[PDB]
RNA sequence: GCGGGGUGGAGCAGCCUGGUAGCUCGUCGGGCUCAUAACCCGAAGGUCGUCGGUUCAAAUCCGGCCCCCGCAACCA
RNA sequence: CUGGUGACUAUAGCAAGGAGGUCACACCUGUUCCCAUGCCGAACACAGAAGUUAAGCUCCUUAGCGUCGAUGGUAGUCGAACUUACGUUCCGCUAGAGUAGAACGUUGCCAGG
RNA sequence: CUGGGGCGGUCGCCUCCUAAAAGGUAACGGAGGCGCUCAAAGGUUCCCUCAGAAUGGUUGGAAAUCAUUCAUAGAGUGUAAAGGCAUAAGGGAGCUUGACUGCGAGACCUACAAGUCGAGCAGGGUCGAAAGACGGACUUAGUGAUCCGGUGGUUCCGCAUG
RNA sequence: UUAUUGGAGGUAGAGCACUGUUUGGACGAGGGGCCCCGGGUUACCGAAUUCAGACAAACUCCGAAUGCCAAUUAAUU
């Protein structure tokens, strides 16, 4: 728990001083994490879902939830209800453990890594992450890995506004492109 | 030639033409305005007739609003055909005046051009009408 | 004798006598049809079920009742007689 | 920013829903059981005349102990079937309040029936 | 459903029923329990 | 009044049965020939008459509009 | 006063500002067990109580919005007389819109304070 | 049938408008659908809430899947339209076959033949802890008399009697 | 038949809350003709939004007069 550690001491010290919350409920928190993988290519073979699900599944730890489509589009050659991406939420310790392994090793193993993007905030306090390809994670091997695929890495916080939010990533040691 | 660009049905019943104008008996936009006295169908080339009489009289240095629209579409018969077999075609479109309805409404002239401008256009009017300014 | 061509419309199906079948403050027995309609335009109240063509009918003999049910809503009851 | 639900808003929906079919007569009165996170608490209602017959609850000083919830929630049960018996109730319809029938509301439930509340 | 059905009853052999199956959706005949009047009793009922 | 048709530059398929633009000629680049034609090789080119509608999706289905074609237009 | 559970067409709502926490209600703490996730103890379920009024919630103020809403007048209209006038007149009924105003609920039963 | 007849069009059924605020009401009046479909898209129990928009995010583009907020229904409801449905009639899952048998007080509609709704009773069941719900489908089209013949059942008849 | 009372229903009128139709104002989400990954500004502003003003047999936030159905209802017939 060294990130909750952290959290529970050394963040919540830094944020209560940092916006003077009258109690240490206001404090803001990582609620959940979703990876989201979009896999239009599944509906031109279905195998290539099934990788990425296997993909998923060695990065968070859990089985991810396919995601089928709402609707049919003519363009993307989509038909509502077909299987076209995977989806995991971590919460507790799980969330902890991948969000330091995420801030510790994959996103040092990215290449080019200039830090991440402080704009990456949808006005509301909450963050996504997009990776370029999974082989930055330490799990995934590259032999293993017949295509290199992209994810979506949200991250949802308590905190009402970007700016709190943006000091708990920061207390966290997420790097920040500035 | 002003028409609706589309109408869910192009084949409408005549509209009732009995009683007095509902809306725009008030001039709104303009300083001065053409007061309807008398009921009748406007169509839409004798409000293009109107409107061009009076921008010529005003030489197009006032603004001229035209407050009737013609929403309805109207039918007529193929010529020489006898009754029955479904209603004719769309011939025309037309906007239903009742008395106390302000036709046009103008601004940015002297009130002597106005009364010659709404004057023009009177005449090219089925209806009979009275020059009208905003009141307070 | 100019030719004419011919609508394509002149069809309507057979009316079926929707509404109010019993008045309000009028006795009826149990069974009887007290409004036809499509759908619920009025909601079956007391003492009086919904058929499955939405036809409302008193489950009771009674006096007939039609009663407000909420701000945009009607539903018709039957009161048994002291 | 993601809100936070109110659960006991959440279960009135649930019970409002239970409502439309449920309701307690004189003749068979309707158990309401309304559950919070330390409480259980049980009223035996006649819809018609909008009257409470009787009450027991985990509050209530004889029923109050140091017990698991699922525990005080039988001995809720038992305590409302017993009042009810004196004022003659026998045949009740069981009001979930919109809660799910597992566990504490359950164990409520089980526990009237046995006293001789009929379900 | 394309196709009238007639369902007897397994034990009696008795025609109790008639239904309607979609032949390509159900290609096999089609087996339901049903309340069987001879027997007073729900029985296996299959298509003929 | 009622049918049919409008698809690379030309002629002609695909529509019935929505997801798929074909064939022959022409055009274009190369070759053969002293040169041309013929012949040989490679290649490009049609928003499917036009506006709308329906549909995830329209050459295809449905409705107007324009153009063209066929048939009918009788009894006094 | 508080809570549970009912009645009523939002005058009852929404929004904004403020206040409140032995109990109660939550948030909350865990997942051993009952039970649960088309993944996730998020929820549901259960076992709890370290912390917290932050939020929900409850209370107070308000009339910005939503809601309610006259009187008067008008449109329309039953009947009648007169007419053929895109009508008139008389009588009864009488809107919609808008205006003044109302309104930040009113209450039944049961258990606690 | 027909604003003479022919020719053209049409013929049954469903929904709306014409229809004059009960119902009903015509023209070769104005608009559309039907001659099905579903083994769940039926029953029940439990659970759940949309479309759209803004912002952030990779393959990813206006639009795929993800996240937050706003969003009262502009979504969905097999299939026309209308009336209904967000206490769902919409969506998901478990278990099922009530898409039961005998019926039926009363009522609607109605020239007749038909057509429609129906509480409740009995038998035997399904789901539910239970109350209870269920005699198909959110409702209203998806259909054709009699004669005759085929097939299955039958404590019915059997031309002197079997 | 009338009086009194209760009810069903959506027409006239009206209205624009919905579905369409429509006039004149402003106004812009976001880049192109335009002036810098280093900013601007004289179309389109089509999205959208807003203020005012109109239209509808198959529009309705509304909504009569009448007519209709009833009442252990009274008067007259
Ligand atoms: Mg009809
Ligand atoms: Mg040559
Ligand atoms: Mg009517
Ligand atoms: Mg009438
Ligand atoms: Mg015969
Ligand atoms: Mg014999
Ligand atoms: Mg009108």
């Amino acid at each position: 728990n060294r990130l909750k550690e952290k959290f529970n001491t050394e963040v919540t010290e830094n944020l209560m001083k940092k916006f003077n919350y009258s109690s240490v409920m206001e404090v803001p928190k990582i609620d959940k994490i979703v990876v989201n993988m979009g896999v239009g290519d599944a509906v031109q073979n279905s195998k290539v879902l099934d990788n990425a699900v296997e993909e998923l599944e060695l990065i968070t730890g859990q089985k991810p939830l396919v995601t089928k489509a709402k609707k049919s589009i003519a363009t993307f050659r989509l038909r509502e209800g077909m299987p076209i991406g995977a989806k995991v939420t971590l919460r507790g310790e799980r969330m902890y453990e991948f969000l330091d392994k995420l801030i510790s090793v994959s996103l040092p193993r990215v290449r080019d890594f200039q830090g991440v993007s402080k704009k990456a905030f949808d006005g509301r306090g909450n963050y996504t992450l997009g990776v370029k390809e999974q082989l930055i994670f330490p799990e995934i091997d590259y032999d293993k890995v017949s295509k290199v695929r992209g994810m979506d890495i949200v991250i949802v916080t308590t905190a009402n506004t970007d700016e709190e939010a943006r000091e708990l990533l920061a207390n966290f040691g997420m790097p920040f492109r500035k | 030639m002003l028409l609706p660009k589309r109408v869910k049905y192009r084949r409408q019943h005549r509209p009732k033409t009995t009683g007095r104008s509902k809306g725009g008996n008030y001039v709104t936009f303009g300083e001065f305005g053409l007061q309807a006295t008398t009921t009748s169908w406007i169509t839409s080339r004798q409000i293009e007739s109107a409107r061009i009489a009076m921008t010529r009289y005003m030489k197009r240095g006032g603004k001229v609003w035209i407050k009737i629209f013609p929403h309805t579409p109207y039918t007529k018969k193929p010529l020489e055909v006898r009754m029955g077999a479904g209603k004719g075609a769309v011939e025309g479109w037309i906007a239903v005046v009742k008395p106390g309805r302000i036709l046009f409404e103008v601004a940015g002239v002297s009130e002597e051009v106005a009364r010659e401008a709404l004057r023009l256009a009177s005449h090219k009017l089925p209806v009979k009408t009275k020059f009208v300014k905003r009141e307070e | 004798k100019k030719g004419v061509s011919s609508t394509k419309n002149g069809r309507d199906s057979e009316s079926k006598r929707l509404g109010a079948k019993r008045a309000d403050g009028q006795f009826v027995t149990g069974g009887s049809i007290l409004y036809r309609q499509r759908g619920t335009k009025i909601y079956p109240g007391e003492n009086v079920g919904r058929g499955g063509d939405d036809t409302l009918f008193a489950k009771i003999d009674g006096v007939v009742k039609f009663e407000r049910k909420g701000r945009d809503k009607k539903q018709v009851s039957v009161y048994a007689v002291a | 920013m993601i809100s936070k639900i109110d659960k006991n808003k959440v279960r009135l929906k649930r019970h409002a829903r239970v409502r439309t079919n449920l309701s307690g007569t004189a003749e068979k009165p309707r158990l309401n059981v309304y559950r919070s996170n330390k409480h259980i608490y049980a009223q035996i209602i006649d819809d018609n005349k909008g009257v409470t017959l009787a009450q027991a609850s985990s509050k209530d000083s004889d029923i109050a102990t140091t017990a698991t919830k699922v525990e005080l929630a039988t001995k809720v049960g038992e305590a409302i079937a017993k009042k009810a018996a004196d004022k003659g109730i026998k045949e009740i319809v069981f009001d979930r309040g919109g809660y799910l029938y597992h566990g504490r509301v359950k164990a409520l439930a089980e526990a009237a029936r046995e006293s001789g509340l009929e379900f | 459903m394309r196709v009238n059905v007639t369902l007897a009853c397994t034990e009696c052999g008795d025609r109790n029923y008639i239904t309607t199956k979609n032949k390509r959706n159900n290609p096999e005949r089609i087996e339901m329990k049903k309340y069987c009047p001879r027997l007073n009793k729900y029985t296996l009922h299959r298509e003929t």
